């Protein structure tokens, strides 16, 4: 069978490993009841990560906890080695419960910008009771949220009957890119996942450079690389839903001055990063497919990826 | 997850026992116990003298029935479940067994089986050079004099690398250093034996690695500089910097709280000379992360995807032509991770019903097959629960006996003998074979259904013993394209090495791609009547997971084995490469070249010094091999015989460059030590993807793989991820962007003036 290779290329944090979950959802074999319990683990592990590093957060910011109590939970829970968490019951789940209703704990949240904290937190620990309950089966949304770091370079094959697409997975870490060049060689496309949240947001790697300053640097590179002469670029600006909330109080003049558009507007602010990415490339030779995607929403991956199948193809026979 | 040796109480205060051979005339009562940190066994007999056996050559703990019994002595009834009996040796053919009988009842089973624990502990295998030097000072206090002090001369013979320059040592602590007099052990603490060691050894090779990075203002380091050195020069680049985040400065300061003698040093968070030596050698700068000792490999994928520890003619002790056929070497076998251990099964005497087992038409000593299946069931899953193949080569002319041979299988075995399919994997085409998961406790069978040597003609197949054979049935062999088209998982088939080369040269992807679903078994052909070993790494390079080998012969081809199953919890599967189990691809074994969706790897290993290598002054000269595809194999490199000592030599030589490993996830670094002739000091088998990046100590092992304690070697390697030779700008540019985006940015900037 006709059989084309894409790499999914990212900064990191992007949606890149989230992309491909969507594919085994809508072109694959879906996830069963048994593949769910296969994250249960993994759904409670986020959840201790998260509540752990909110708890650093707390110190490195010094914000008090409104509530006493709440003093002796946070020393429960920083205690837990997650790589070992395989349940999630009492004392831990009350404590958490807790932690997450403290005034202290929530102005810490919304200084989220200011240390490194999941996106699916929020969306964790206001569905606790739902996590908790000892019968919790988690959700396709549950599998789509959680994070799990991708390292190393993954092949999943995936049959879209008129082609079978090869799409590679890979770590989007700077040490990780030292690996990428073991998956250039004979590729058709290159889909690039760029986070249009992380116009405020500074490296995991590095803590004093922004991660957009990353992607658009890394973007603007790869594009000019040999390997991809013959190969089409599709350029997904990621995390729409995320960029639409922080917006309103996130100013993107304030991280990126050459913007002169107006405040609290996601898409003046959308189409402004797309210019960075796309334009005034003193190598402007290929066309750029741009999309605005919700990677954790099926319904939107799979209007996107039907047109991202139609321009591949197209741009070959 | 694994645990550091604690030893229980009793074995701690200690228990009365009585300590017997079959010479033994008189009842010699002693009191049996284990130090604190569980490094020896030791009792004081009737001398008030001592005897010591180290807990990490201990090979098996027998009790109950499995305990040895004697005869002449005599202790009325039998059930005497106080008997105990402790088998050690430096390989599995050179066994030694010491009993010790209980006064008390209920304890020999608590000390056997908490010997065993502390026996086959895998942090006690792979502990730090300080805690290999903390046993040797352990040694020194136990061993002592039948007045309870520590004789000199025995400070003189454990570094009789250099008396001399010993007595100067002991006397500048103020020790006793002649070898008439005793140290009482109330003054020879670990304190004082670190300032023996100190003073005794000096540490030019130190020295440097302080002035490399870095203090010139020497005397001390930084715990910056000490931060910035555990994360640059000691980290391993290809790991992912959210999966293995760097030391933060809250880190750092508990090392140096940890290590830092000086207790000013340590107010001022200042590391000394003698605080970063305690660091190089303590539990946090290991050359190996625990993940790769540990039991963390997939056990879920077919028996086909694994790698699997195998025996030949297990029976045999010495060579194939003649000699002496044994019932512990199947013991010793399964006790040291062996899954497939072979049953070369003759037909019974008339009058005795009872078949046995030996090679063919060698006048070779023969034991009952009986004695064989209850050895085995007896410690089958001792040392691990993933399943065991029993590879029968069958010369029963006799349906009476053939029958009673299935019947001992049913009887010993029991509930462990799978004799039906799974109810989820069926032995219909196109079902793959089970997980070793699914196979946990379990003895399959391997027989007929209904220079090869004895193996080129087995008898029939009745139905008694082929109603146990289901998921490991032999079969000719024709072609690859016929056990494709077959498409039977449950169907395997063995090839004499010869035949296993033919294949290897003219077959090569068409043989991996077989062993994706099908098990193949590789055995050394009957001219190496020496019971030699052939090199399993050419049959594993295409897949080939039953790669038996001569147990009893411990030469490089053993050592190599049982270097590699040490890995992944000892469990004795290891799993294939993704790219030699998917069926969606392929490569050529034989690539001379990278290879598309593999991250190749570069090794850098650099020998710089070694420690305590020998009893006796000689040279010493280090090897440094890579086994792996042929491509990623080089068993060439060796340094130069050391300056003239055995003590603390060091080696000033260019690093040994493996620039390029194709397939470095099933590659093995080889670091072995020799003296001046080619006396073997010692070795390691060191997986590439798994070794750390910088300055670490390899604690040194036998042919066995059993931890030596002094013999130790300082080396520096950089485990790095492939950059072709040309690539290197477009990897810089794909790792700090910025920087590259940020300089085309400025000249652009600065070129507006002329448009
Ligand atoms: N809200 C939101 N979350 C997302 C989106 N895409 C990814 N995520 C989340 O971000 C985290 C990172 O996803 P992942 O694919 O592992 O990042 P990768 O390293 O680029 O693979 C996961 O928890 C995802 O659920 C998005 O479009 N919207
Ligand atoms: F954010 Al990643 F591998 F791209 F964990
Ligand atoms: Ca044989
Ligand atoms: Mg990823
Ligand atoms: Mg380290």
């Amino acid at each position: 069978r006709r059989e084309l290779k894409l790499l999914l290329l990212g900064t990191g944090e992007s949606g890149k490993s989230t992309f491909i979950k969507q594919m085994r959802i809508i072109h694959g074999s879906g996830y069963s009841d048994e593949d769910k319990r296969g994250f249960t683990k993994l759904v409670y592990q986020n959840i201790f990560t998260a509540m752990q590093a909110m708890i650093r957060a707390m110190d490195t910011l010094k914000i008090p906890y409104k509530y006493e109590h709440n003093k002796a939970h946070a020393q429960l829970v920083r205690e837990v080695d997650v790589e070992k968490v395989s349940a999630f019951e009492n004392p831990y789940v009350d404590a958490i419960k807790s932690l997450w209703n403290d005034p202290g704990i929530q102005e810490c949240y919304d200084r989220r910008r200011e240390y490194q904290l999941s996106d699916s937190t929020k969306y964790y620990l206001n569905d606790l009771d739902r996590v908790a309950d000892p019968s919790y089966l988690p959700t396709q949304q549950d599998v789509l949220r959680v994070r799990v770091p991708t390292t190393g370079i993954i092949e999943y094959p995936f049959d879209l009957q008129s082609v079978i697409f090869r799409m590679v997975d890979v770590g989007g870490q700077r040490s990780e890119r030292r690996k990428w060049i073991h998956c250039f060689e004979n590729v058709t496309s290159i889909m690039f996942l760029v986070a249009l949240s992380e116009y405020d947001q500074v490296l995991v790697e590095s803590d004093n450079e922004n991660r957009m300053e990353e992607s658009k640097a890394l973007f603007r590179t790869i594009i000019t690389y040999p390997w991809f002469q013959n190969s089409s670029v599709i350029l997904f600006l990621n995390k729409k839903d995320l960029l639409e909330e922080k917006i309103m109080y996130s100013h993107l003049v304030d991280y990126f001055p050459e913007y002169d558009g107006p405040q609290r507007d996601a898409q003046a602010a959308r189409e402004f990063i797309l210019k960075m990415f796309v334009d005034l490339n003193p190598d402007s030779d290929k066309i750029i497919y741009s999309h605005f995607t919700c990677a954790t929403d099926t319904e939107n991956i799979r209007f996107v990826f039907a047109a991202v199948k139609d321009t591949i193809l197209q741009l070959n026979l | 997850q694994l645990e550091p040796p604690t030893v229980v109480e009793t074995l701690r205060r200690g228990s009365k026992f009585i300590k017997w051979d079959e010479e033994t005339s008189s009842r010699n009562l002693v009191t049996l116990r284990v130090d604190p940190n569980g490094f020896f066994l030791y009792w004081t007999g009737p001398n008030m003298e001592v005897d010591t056996l180290d807990i990490s050559s201990i090979r098996d703990t027998r009790t109950g029935r499995y305990a040895r019994l004697p005869k002449d002595p005599k202790i009325d009834a039998r059930l005497e479940e106080k008997l105990m009996t402790v088998v050690s040796g430096p390989d599995p053919v050179n066994t030694v067994f010491l009993n010790f009988m209980a006064v008390q009842d209920d304890t020999a089973k608590v000390w056997s089986e908490e010997l065993f624990k502390l026996a086959m502990n895998i942090l006690a295998q792979n502990a730090s050079r300080n805690t290999f030097l903390r046993k040797a000072y352990t040694k020194l206090k136990l061993q002592v004099n039948q007045d309870g002090r520590i004789p000199v001369k025995n400070i003189l013979k454990m570094f009789s690398a250099d008396k001399k320059r010993v007595e100067t040592a002991l006397e500048s602590c103020g020790l006793k250093f002649n070898r008439s007099e005793s140290i009482r052990p109330d003054e020879f603490s670990l304190e004082i034996f670190e300032r023996f060691l100190n003073k005794l050894c000096l540490r030019p090779d130190i020295d440097k690695i302080l002035l490399e990075i870095g203090a010139k203002g020497k005397p001390y380091l930084t715990l910056e500089q000490l931060m910035d050195f555990i994360n640059q020069k000691q980290r391993d680049p290809r790991l992912n910097e959210v999966l293995y985040p760097p030391l933060r400065p809250s880190q750092a300061r508990l090392l140096i709280e940890k290590y830092e003698p000086n207790q000013q040093f340590l107010e001022r968070d200042q590391m000394s000379m003698e605080g970063f030596s305690r660091y190089l050698g303590g539990e946090e700068n290991g050359i190996l992360p625990l993940e790769a000792l540990d039991l963390s490999t997939d056990m879920t994928q077919p028996l086909s995807a694994y790698f699997i520890n195998s025996s030949h003619n297990t029976y045999l002790t010495a060579g194939q032509l003649a000699g002496t056929s044994s019932v512990e070497m199947y013991r010793q076998a399964l006790l040291w991770g062996c899954r497939c251990v072979e049953l070369d099964v003759w037909k019974g005497r008339p009058p005795e019903e009872e078949p046995f087992i030996t090679h063919g038409f060698t006048m070779t000593t023969e034991v009952p097959l009986r004695d064989v299946l209850e050895a085995i069931a007896e410690t089958a899953f001792k040392t691990s629960p993933y399943p065991v193949i029993l590879s029968f080569e069958n010369h029963v002319d006799s349906a009476k006996q053939q029958a009673k041979m299935a019947e001992y299988c049913r009887s010993i075995f029991g509930d462990a003998l799978l004799i039906e399919p799974l109810d989820k994997y069926p032995l219909a085409p196109g079902v793959p074979l089970p997980s070793p998961q699914d196979l946990m406790g379990r003895i399959l069978v391997k027989n007929k259904k209904r220079d090869e040597g004895t193996a080129s003609s087995e008898v029939n197949a009745t139905e008694e013993m082929s109603t146990l054979v289901n998921y490991i049935e032999p079969v000719k062999f024709k072609s690859f394209e016929a056990a494709r088209k077959r498409n039977k998982c449950f169907e395997m088939s063995s090839f004499v090495e010869t035949k296993a080369m033919e294949q290897l040269t003219k077959s090569p992807m068409e043989f991996v791609e077989y062993n994706k679903q099908q098990l193949s078994r590789i055995y050394p052909k009957g001219t190496r009547v020496d019971s030699s070993n052939y090199m399993p790494q050419l049959f594993w390079n295409v897949g080939c997971q039953l790669v038996a080998l001569n147990f009893q012969t411990l030469d490089v081809a053993m050592q190599l084995n049982a270097g590699v199953f040490e890995y992944n919890g000892r469990s004795g599967y290891l799993l294939k490469p993704e790219f030699m189990r998917r069926p969606d691809k392929s490569f050529d074994p034989f690539t001379e070249v990278i290879v598309d969706g593999i991250v190749a790897n570069a090794l850098r290993v650099k020998v710089i010094s070694g420690q305590f290598l020998s009893d006796r002054k000689v040279g010493i000269y280090v090897e440094v091999d890579m086994f792996g595809l042929p491509v990623d194999t080089r068993r060439k490199y060796r340094t130069r015989t050391s300056q003239g000592n055995s003590f603390n030599p060091v080696w000033d030589e260019e690093p040994f460059d493996f620039p390029k490993v194709v397939l470095p996830t099933l590659a093995s670094l080889r670091i072995a030590a020799f003296e001046e002739g080619g006396k073997f000091v010692g070795h390691r088998i060191l997986p590439v993807s798994a070794i750390r990046s910088g300055y670490h100590y390899v604690c040194l092992r036998n042919e066995a793989n059993q931890p030596l304690c002094l013999p130790a070697l300082l080396i520096y390697t950089e485990a790095s991820d492939y950059i072709p030779d040309d690539h290197q700008d477009y990897a810089e540019a794909l790792i700090n962007p910025i920087k590259h985006v940020s300089l085309m940015d400025q000249r652009a900037r600065q070129l507006a003036a002329l448009i």
